[PDB]
RNA sequence: AGCCUCUGGCAUGUUGGAACAAUGUAGGUAAGGGAAGUCGGCAAGCCGGAUCCGUAACUUCGGGAUAAGGAUUGGCUCUAAGGGCUGGGUCGGUCGCGGCCGGCGCCUAGCAGCCGACUUAGAACUGGUGCGGACCAGGGGAAUCCGACUGUUUAAUUAAA
RNA sequence: UACCUGGUUGAUCCUGCCAGUAGCAUAUGCUUGUCUCAAAGAUUAAGCCAUGCAUGUCUAAGUACGCACGGCCGGUACAGUGAAACUGCGAAUGGCUCAUUAAAUCAGUUAUGGUUCCUUUGGUCGCCCACUUGGAUAACUGUGGUAAUUCUAGAGCUAAUACAUGCCGACGGGCGCUGACCCCCUUCGCGGGGGGGAUGCGUGCAUUUAUCAGUGGUGACUCUAGAUAACCUCGGGCCGAUCGCACGCCCCCCGUGGCGGCGACGACCCAUUCGAACGUCUGCCCUAUCAACUUUCGAUGGUAGUCGCCGUGCCUACCAUGGUGACCACGGGUGACGGGGAAUCAGGGUUCGAUUCCGGAGAGGGAGCCUGAGAAACGGCUACCACAUCCAAGGAAGGCAGCA
RNA sequence: AGCGUAUAUUAAAGUUGCUGCAGUUAAAAAGCUCGUAGUUGGAUCUUGGGAGCGGGCGUCCCCGCCGCCUCUCGGCGGGGCCCGAAGCAUUUACUUUGAAAAAAUUAGAGUGUUCAAAGCAGGCCCGAGCCGCCUGGAUACCGCAGCUAGGAAUAAUGGAAUAGG
RNA sequence: CCGCCGGGCAGCUUCCGGGAAACCAAAGUCUUUGGGUUCCGGGGGGAGUAUGGUUGCAAAGCUGAAACUUAAAGGAAUUGACG
RNA sequence: CGUCGCUACUACCGAUUGGAUGGUUUAGUGAGGCCCUCGGAUCGGCCCCGCCGGGGUGCCCUGGCGGAGCGCUGAGAAGACGGUCGAACUUGACUAUCUAGAGGAAGUAAAAGUCGUAACAAGGUUUCCGUAGGUGAACCUGCGGAAGGAUCAUUA
């Protein structure tokens, strides 16, 4: 099949290696996952060792995190943005390690709105007034008010994130191998990271 | 090759299950075990070749599957189960129980011990582990791991293991001044107190060793397994006591014992 | 400037960098806390490794590589690649017949971390055997000494 | 270039109507074979544009040479790659958004916005393998004879040596 | 044993060769009383092959209801030998040969902190079916084809450690964060301090991702270990909670509940053992009538990726424009599988090493494949190519470089 | 009891010459010169001397000593004591000692195989009442490269000079 | 004219020592074998041929094989003997 | 010594886009596997009803016999779209090796034919090198060389 060997290609100088053996089950290459975004679809593979390998071909959701806040709700991966390697993998919406992806904000919103109890985006008073104060309005007080006033200033977000939550989509980057692992795990692009990738996107579209 | 190799040619067979060129093509091959193939004694060689207890291979088959032979007090039916530095090998219907100490030439003895001294046993240590939840692990040279060791046991030291329990009972750090048998190379089954070791980064470390008579061999660390606090080996030694006599001396001393002996 | 030039973002992993809701400007003064290591065998992890703004995974003074085996030296002959040079190891291979030697050499491509500045050709350089790092390159430069010959 | 069209020009090149015979003169097309055809491949067709690949003997070392021999070529939706023009002297003062002074700045790695021709490369998708679809458009090779090459010549039968 | 003798010339001394000499290495020429050791179709043709064989396996311990035979004896399911069949292993070693292969095999040396590992050893294993739930095939029984094969049609049964499933367990008990809340001290009250909290959600050995802190271990952690947040590779993680033969017991106690030895398969974390693998440094035959090679068909490198077991131009994309060379590359050749050795030999070499020991490769040739820990496996198969058998002309079966 | 010829190959070959050939005439030194790789390259740098022990009042052979630095580093409220670290052996080349070097082969210990090629056993103790003793399965080499430790004879190589320790 | 000195062209002479010999201050320092280094020969012919490459306008130049055949060809000196 | 004469053997040149095998491969075509996307012989299970029986509180839990939605997950063959390694086949290129060949020209054998007589003696013309030109053949002649001479001198 589709081997992985130093056995065939030229030497440093530029002489052509002769063969040696046949291809052995060894320098074995399987074809790619080039995993998409759809309802979940993963085949197992039997590999060397015994052991197994979770090659994702359709993949919808990721277990993937704030840096700073120190959480990681499991969230839908909405859509691929740019992938530094190559610009088919964007268009085809192929998730691979260090793809930049849009995701659902919603599960991250909904634990400030537990924890520090201060909103995101900006709104007039439609969701906020029935439900945030349903998270707030205390009849315990004293201990708790002290507690998420100790969760002080620093229920704070960078403008760059604050923005995205209007939209209900966050920029994140894959750090697992969908084809090897079986998942599309990652971090949220946060702070410095977050600033090319916007400026890449902006400069790319023009 | 394709798989792993389940076979051993006589000749290729190391120098000490002491086999001869005629009589066969193959040698016995240690079945996989705790001890490395090259530093073994497959039980089979004791019986027919060392003790002349059996004669053939089938004679030995009929021995071990009566279930007499107990390699460290745990009964083996494998004719080719590997023994190696620091084992026991109790026969029980006989009451002999040997070790497996190597001679001064490095070729595993027929050295009988008491019924006592078949409980205590020695083992060098290969690593500290820290397994999980902070439960620390040893790895003895005979591939025992032993959980829950005294934290002062470090690497290359030896342990005075029991047997029926497993467990540990008191021990010898690897300082200067303690007693060493050598378990690899040339100075092999030769015995003496240390002196001084030479730490090198990267390449493995050298150990200078002085003996009774005053002959300094050195060795790589990974061959030295220790046997006492200093001029007091806890085990019984083989006759000769890993002193090693120059062929000149050995020749004459053997021959000088002769004539005067009667 | 300088650092993030390529396409993907280049960052020392095992430093997560952001958390800040306090005064004292914005971020620290080092700003990014820099992951570096001591390598071993006593070679001083140089100043520009620790000081440096820079980033190369294949540098042992600022990234994931282990040095672990055979330490050699050679001379720098070409610096026309980027983060790699070519060194040239000279010797006498001995014939026994002809009771004499002949000069030989096996030039050897080798990683050169850009911490390690002001290198030139005709430059004595010491190298560690590394992980098989590219196709040819298994070695990584550890201490340049510029020594024999010429000037400061 | 060819071919289709506006401006401008005609009204089919000294007649018309009706059929579609043979011979013609102009155009076309043929199963299978494929020069067997004649003095001879006489006419025609093969080739034909571009992009990519590729290239002989021989030599006057220029050539040969588009040698030879191959691949690709549509529509569509994309991507990538090729440029101009203007903008910091901000801070303070003072003078009338403007100037002047002085000070800091000094993108001196630039970045920001605003313009405008064109090209070229690559990737999907896609169509009964169609794509230089109308037209434009070198058949090739191996030899010998002659004449170094360009040119010229018998206006109305010889263009060649 | 450091070694020589014949031959050019009417005669001489040389250069120089020819010819002798001995061993070794292979031909066969003749002869052959004894006895001990002992090589053998390698060179040519990895050319071809008739036939005969070279790889099966049962303890007590995975199923056994063949009537096979007894038992010894039954009715209670067993009992005990036991032909078949499923299942688990092996078949991945060995054996053969050297076609290829010139830094390629391979030696020594080092690395794996750039990895996998059946087995053995050592360990480690408590979150309403468990008093085991379901279901389905082989032998077996019967009815079937085909000319023919180690070809099956089809109807009944019936096992399991084969295939699925999935429960007691543990403590409405304990500890992480949430907490309906509550009390006391202090305060004008806000507030400050001390407390205590029903009820939620969590309630892990492994997984992947994210973060945090700095018991033990190295020259060498970006390691082990620990803390927080998550997920489920999900049927295709594991254990989690697995099944046989010996059948031997004790109960503040009468029949239950506890217990005993053996095995088998699990397995997760792990170690270990046989390894396997891919790297380091340094090491080879001839040839210039081979001087430049290498590079959008990866050449060398950077970045980011895919694939794998893993680092890696293993592959893709985008960048750079590199790397080798007369210390002879690059090109060509070999009557080249590589070592360990051999016969020769004053010291130094010279050629041979297909040769039993080690290392490599291939089973007409390539490629791809299943299966498997482990193979790209040839005593498997899939075609093709290259070979070739039987034929009822529809079809079928072919691989000696196992031994003969 | 072997002995013949077939040819490959080694000595013989001081006829491939490193050791170690040859170049007036015998086969043979470019027509001459320049010149990049290569090979090759003067001299010159710690010594005489000291202190002792030991052979042949002193003289003349023969040995351990006067690697330096560090103590910035360990420790076998202020310590020493010096090992632990490194300046590191300028940077090698060189030499010597270790360690590592699969067995078989080889070299070669041991052994009435009846000898020998071989074999690795055998030997013994024993009238067998011992109901059993005793010993082996020696060692050297194992290129180059790699690893370790001594030495500094020679060969390169380095350091202060538009100033620096 | 008579000396000396450096380096030049040369001569004679000799049992240094070389040298098969002729001869040679050097062809000396060589089995008492190696100061440095360049080239280059390995019986004679075939053959400086064929072929290949290259330079040249070309004569040709440079690089440069084999099958085959062949026993001596040759060198230095001795007597001869014939010019 | 050479042409010339005859015979024998080698290799050479040689018109023949001469033939054969091997190795690369440019171009096309491309078996089968492998992956991906579909598919869906079928086979269930879940279920929904009709009727009936046993157990429980018209309803539920089991059982029996019928029917139907074939609702919705599972398994799931044949098959098909794509992609990847890729033997194989077809046409070019190179290089390797090996050979067929009308006729032409050397050498050698080799060794006793004819015509001379080039060389060795002052070889009758000192010899030889290189170059050139010539010639039946050795050859000859220019020019410049050489002595390996037939003169180490020519007698201020
Ligand atoms: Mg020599
Ligand atoms: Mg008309
Ligand atoms: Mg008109
Ligand atoms: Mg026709
Ligand atoms: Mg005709
Ligand atoms: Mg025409
Ligand atoms: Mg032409
Ligand atoms: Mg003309
Ligand atoms: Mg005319
Ligand atoms: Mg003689
Ligand atoms: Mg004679
Ligand atoms: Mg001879
Ligand atoms: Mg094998
Ligand atoms: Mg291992
Ligand atoms: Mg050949
Ligand atoms: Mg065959
Ligand atoms: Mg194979
Ligand atoms: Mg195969
Ligand atoms: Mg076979
Ligand atoms: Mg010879
Ligand atoms: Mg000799
Ligand atoms: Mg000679
Ligand atoms: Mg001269
Ligand atoms: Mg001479
Ligand atoms: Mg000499
Ligand atoms: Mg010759
Ligand atoms: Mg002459």
């Amino acid at each position: 099949g589709i081997s992985r060997d130093n056995w065939h290609k030229r030497r440093k100088t530029g002489g052509k290696r002769k063969p040696y053996h046949k291809k052995r089950k060894y320098e074995l290459g399987r074809p790619a996952a080039n995993t998409k975004i759809g309802p979940r679809r993963i085949h197992t593979v039997r590999v060397r060792g015994g052991n197994k390998k979770y090659r994702a071909l359709r993949l919808d959701v990721g277990n993937f995190s704030w840096g700073s806040e120190c959480c990681t709700r499991k969230t839908r991966i909405i859509d691929v943005v740019y992938n530094a390697s190559n610009n088919e993998l964007v268009r085809t919406k192929t998730l691979v390690k260090n793809c930049i992806v849009l995701i659902d904000s919603t599960p991250y919103r909904q634990w400030y709105e537990s924890h520090y109890a201060l909103p995101l985006g900006r709104k007039k008073g439609a969701k906020l007034t029935p439900e945030e104060e349903e998270i707030l309005n205390k009849k315990r007080s004293k201990k708790i008010q002290k507690k998420y006033d100790e969760r002080k200033k620093n229920a704070k977000i960078s403008s760059l994130l604050e923005e995205q939550f209007q939209q209900g989509k966050l920029l994140a980057c894959i750090a697992s191998r969908p084809g090897q692992c079986g998942r599309a795990d990652g971090y949220v692009l946060e702070g410095k990271e977050l600033e090319f990738y916007l400026r890449k996107i902006k400069a790319r579209k023009g | 090759a394709r798989g792993p190799k389940k076979h051993l040619k006589r000749v290729a067979a190391p120098k000490h299950w002491m086999l001869d060129k005629l009589t066969g093509v193959f040698a016995p091959r240690p079945s996989t075990g705790p001890h490395k193939l090259r530093e073994c004694l497959p039980l089979i060689i004791f019986l027919r070749n060392r003790l002349k207890y059996a004669l053939t291979g089938d004679e030995v088959k009929k021995i071990c599957m009566q279930r007499f032979i107990k390699i460290d007090g745990k009964v083996r039916t494998d004719i080719t189960y590997p023994a190696g530095f620091m084992d026991v090998i109790s026969i029980d219907k006989t009451g002999e129980n040997f070790r497996l100490i190597y001679d001064t030439k490095g070729r595993f003895a027929v050295h009988r011990i008491t019924p006592e001294e078949a409980k205590y046993k020695l083992c060098k240590v290969r690593k500290i582990f820290v397994g999980t939840k902070g439960i620390p692990h040893l790895v003895t040279h005979d591939a025992r791991t032993i959980r829950y060791p005294d934290p002062l046991i470090k690497v290359n030291d030896t342990i005075q293991i029991d047997l029926e329990t497993g467990k540990i009972t008191d021990f010898i750090k690897f300082d200067t001044g303690n007693l060493c048998m050598v378990t690899g190379g040339a100075n092999l089954g030769r015995i003496g107190v240390i002196t001084n070791r030479e730490r090198h980064p990267g390449s493995f470390d050298v150990v200078h060793v002085k003996d009774a008579n005053g002959n300094s061999f050195a060795t790589r660390l990974s061959n030295i397994f220790v046997i006492g606090k200093g001029n007091k080996p806890w085990i019984s030694l083989p006759r000769g006591k890993g002193i090693r006599l120059t062929i000149a001396e050995e020749r004459d001393k053997r021959l000088a014992a002769k004539q005067s002996s009667g | 400037a300088d650092i993030q030039t390529e396409r993907a973002y280049q960052k020392q992993p095992t430093i997560f960098q952001n958390k800040k809701r306090v005064l004292l400007g914005e971020t620290g003064k080092e700003k990014l806390p820099r992951y570096y290591k001591n390598i071993g065998l006593g070679f001083k992890t140089p100043k520009e490794a620790i000081e440096g703004t820079y980033i190369d995974k294949k540098c042992p003074f600022t990234g994931n590589v282990s040095i672990r085996g055979r330490i050699l030296s050679g001379v720098v002959t070409k610096m026309k690649m980027q983060r790699t040079i070519v060194i040239r190891r000279d010797y006498l291979h001995y014939i026994r017949k002809y009771n004499r030697f002949e000069k030989r050499h096996k030039n050897m491509s080798v990683h050169l971390s850009p911490c390690f500045r002001d290198v030139q050709i005709g430059d004595i350089v010491t190298v560690g055997e590394c992980r098989p790092l590219s196709k040819t390159v298994r070695f990584n430069v550890l201490k340049v000494t510029k020594a024999a010959g010429t000037k400061k």
